[PDB]
RNA sequence: CGGAAGGCUCAGUAACGGGCGAGUAUUUAAUCUCUAGAACCGGACAACCUCAGGAAACAGAGGGGAAAACGGAGUAAGAGCAUGUGUUAGCAUGUGAUGAGAACAACAGUGCAGGAGAGUAAGAAGCCAUCCCAUCAGUUAGUAAGUAGGGUAAGGGCCUAUUUAGACGUAGACGGGUACGGGGGAUUAGGGUUUGAUUCCGGAGAGGGAGCCUGAGAGACGGCUACCAGGUCCAAGG
RNA sequence: GGAGUGUGGAUUAGUACGAAAGGAAACCCACACGUGACCUCUGGUGCAGCGGGUGUGCGGAAGUGCAACUGCCAUGCUACGUCUCCUCAAGCAUAGCUGGAAGCCUCUAAGCUAGAAAUGAGUCCUGACUCUGGAAGACGGCCGGGAAGACGACCCGUAGUUAACAGCGGUGUUGUACGAUAUGAGCUUUCUAUUGUAGUAGCGAGUAUUUGAGACACUGGUUGUUACCACCGUCGU
RNA sequence: UAGAAAGCGACGCGGCUUUUUGAUUCUUCGAUGUCGGCUCUUCCUAGCAUGGCCAUGCAGCCGUGGCGAAGUGUUGGAUUGU
RNA sequence: CCUCGUCAUUUAAAUGGUGACGCGCAUGAAUGGAAUGACGAGAUUCCCACUGUCCCUACAUGUAGACUAGCGAACCCAUUU
RNA sequence: GAGCCUCUAGUGGAUGUUUUACACAUGUAAGGGAAUUCGGCAAAAUGGAUGCGUAACUUCGGGAGAAGUAUUGGUUCAAUUG
């Protein structure tokens, strides 16, 4: 049995085999319970796990809502897990799932660990990442420039994150520099064609209201004249 | 040691006693006593059973997984944390943003 | 945005299967004419990145991130009901469930929200014509009708509750056997007798039966689901 | 007195042997029939124990008789369950060794070796006559029990972890007591004060709460209370 | 298949058994309950299986003729009173 | 009689049952012959349901029986077994 | 004026012991279902009322309750014998 451990704080992950005695420490447990670190190794006290997901040895995954050792056959939709429809809208398909609870048929368990505390597990707390992208809708992009609840034209957020990019990591130079973009917020160009609707509506307004009156001049008994078929 | 959990009472069975059931259907199905697989037959449903584990929980007489109405814990706001950015300088820049916006 | 057309066959069906008229009690993405749009906020899904399962077919954790994709806010709009007035649109008044919305490029254009009328396609209807056996004479009880309600895009025993006993037959009812139906083909002085799987039109099916999601439109099978009859690959678990 | 008997699978092996076709030979494991025991499990049985309804009795409810029906089930008993079953010695038929009669030969005339599910012993059941030991008292009845039992007999106890009743712990069987209270498909509109207001109800199968409740047993655990120290006979010093 | 005698053995001749049916009338007619089945025990050997051996027209497999041996086995059914 | 006649059907298997056949030891017409209905505590064969009849027996109840108080016989008998 | 239960009126003794085996009257039984036996002998199964639905043959009266199937308690209502 693998297990395959992920630290939410520095985004790094480790696998490790267990062993026999570890294993068997594991049985009889489900998705979402927890245990501390001392249940699978020596040390490790206090450290809280939280359990996550995992595979039958046969391939099949185990699903968080069905609370049971054994394997099922599920009608699955869209949007349900174990299922990935391409080619129609509306398939729905019928494959071979597990229940939730922890025994001898898994292969693999994923695991988050909560907190390192004062432990210092390889590979986990020796490395720290980011994200992998940038956030390209305008208030998003604000929060992260380190602003709140004041007005700015984003040129110049644009301008705090490019200068600290070229200061902060570079000190100067044309790495980096991803091509950022914003979302939501009016250029020129869009100031300029939201006006022009406004121009639209104000002629097609008077022109319509025009005829009205015109037709009136020369039809006094409209009603009368076109009611008598 | 556990044999299983029987099917109609929601018993835990001892390691060497009752028996499985297997129908034509293709389950098989595990049994605490004749008891309770005579009243299975005879289609007395084991919710008015009341010294069953199954209708005591039920009833809610007894804790089960219905009652738990669990939900995921809740964290609250960090210092902006984004790419490249520093925690402390973000500590420091949104102070700042505060003031300005005064 | 299309995969609901075209292609193949004639098993089933004596019937909305076929010919002629009519346009409703109905729904219709595209397309045409006239008209026609001041709106804010939030998460995810797929791909990407790091682990990593399974014999394969096929899948997991964790973390970012878009839309003219999606869900909420206000706001226009707004079904039905009731009374006036104009059949009948429309307008007035009271009451209101519901409740949105696309821009972009300049090679100089292409899109998308609402209405009203067309245009195309279906659903349901009117009239008339349709094979053999009497060694098959009585058949039917949602059957025939009425009142009221549910259901549907819509009329209707279509379905249900209480009342009335009807409906159809020797001018052949009911049962059984047999059949894709026409435009047409072969023979022919005339009157006839025989055939039509088969370039056009319309109907039904996708091994046999039955259920279904998505969509403007399928009870679809080069979509899904279960049984029955048969098969294929395996590491025996699928 | 007597007890274990037989069948199959795997391996030798597609081997020896045969032109080919075909095709053998221990040890180990599974089973059947027979024998002797045993209830931990699983069936069966329902005497003790808990529940339910039908007809009719004790004014109603509660507790219950009679006719009998019905769901579960302790201890016990049982098989459709579980465990059980080989080793020596003397030697049959035979095949051999040495060897005369009969200078050669020869299993036999003396002598010796290998030898059968057969025979005789041991392990298994019954237990004749015996043998070794203690002590001036011993033993039987009467009283109370069972692991034993037709009656006798056997195994045991009598001032004590003795018996019986209660608490308080422990281990089971049945299935949620009586009485209250609330609800209930529906059906109904009664009373007091007094002129007009206020007061103001009945009847009802069942279901839920109090309540894994109540009932019943056993405890070689522990506390309290109560009862029991006799008597008669026989043989001996 | 050669060849009396692996296996057979004409025509004749000598025995044993009491499990078949006869033959005879010794015992019982002031009474010995008469066929078959069911149940249960013991004995015999003229040996069907199981153990040890000898011959072969015994390659092997399957057999056939003989010797010492009676410990343990020898069933469930259809028609019929059998 | 021969005889458990031959052929078909019923069963895994039929000295049985039913259907055919006929030189019938020794059938047969008021010594009454032949084909049916309704009705038999009449004789016979098969199927469905049902079961301790059976495989293969086990447990439990009442009444007798064993032991004890009161009461109290008979059949049979050459008897030494 | 069936069986079962009660009112009026009438009624009873060979003693004590929990009591083996074999009996005689009775209950219940896993899986199988006539294999039992001359032979389903004995036992089990079916059972009242209401409705639907009913064959051969026949002296036309019958067969016929043919066979085969479904319903049934308590309570509270409608409707008046359905």
């Amino acid at each position: 049995m693998k297990l395959n451990i992920s630290y939410p704080t520095n985004g790094t992950h480790k696998t490790f085999k267990l062993d026999f005695k570890a294993e068997q420490r594991l049985y009889g447990k489900k998705t979402l319970d927890t245990f501390d670190g001392s249940i699978i190794k020596p040390e490790w006290e206090g450290l809280q796990f939280q359990i996550t997901g995992g595979s039958d040895v046969q391939g099949f995954p185990m699903i968080k809502t069905l609370l049971t050792d054994k394997r099922k056959k599920l009608l699955l939709k869209k949007g349900d897990k174990g299922f990935k429809p391409v080619n129609r809208k509306g398939l729905r398909k019928r494959k071979t799932v597990r229940g939730s609870i922890i025994a001898s048929d898994i292969s693999m368990v994923c695991v988050s660990l909560i907190d390192a505390k004062e432990v210092a597990i390889e590979g986990l707390t020796d490395v720290v990442v980011g994200a992998t992208h940038w956030p390209k809708r305008f208030n998003k992009l604000k929060a992260k420039a380190g602003f709140s609840e004041d007005a700015d034209v984003t040129a110049e957020q644009v301008l705090k994150v490019i200068k600290d990019a070229i200061l902060e990591v570079n000190a100067g130079g044309i790495k980096k520099l991803p091509k950022l973009k914003v979302s939501r917020y009016q250029t020129e160009k869009q100031k300029e064609r939201k006006a022009e609707k406004i121009k639209l509506i104000e002629e097609r307004k008077k022109k319509s209201e025009k005829e009205r009156a015109d037709f009136l001049k020369k039809y006094p008994d409209w009603q009368k004249k076109f009611a008598t078929k | 040691f556990y044999e299983g959990t029987c099917v109609y009472s929601g018993y835990p069975v001892p390691r060497g006693k009752g028996t499985y059931f297997v129908s034509l259907d293709d389950k098989s199905s595990l049994f605490f006593s004749s008891k309770y697989k005579n009243f299975s037959d005879k289609k007395i449903k084991a919710k008015r059973v009341k010294q069953t584990l199954m209708s005591k929980q039920f009833c809610g007489k007894v804790e089960s997984v219905h009652t738990e109405k669990k939900k995921k814990i809740v964290v609250q706001k960090i210092v902006r944390g984004f790419p490249a950015l520093p925690k402390d300088a973000v500590e420091k820049i949104r102070e700042q943003n505060k003031d300005y916006k005064k």
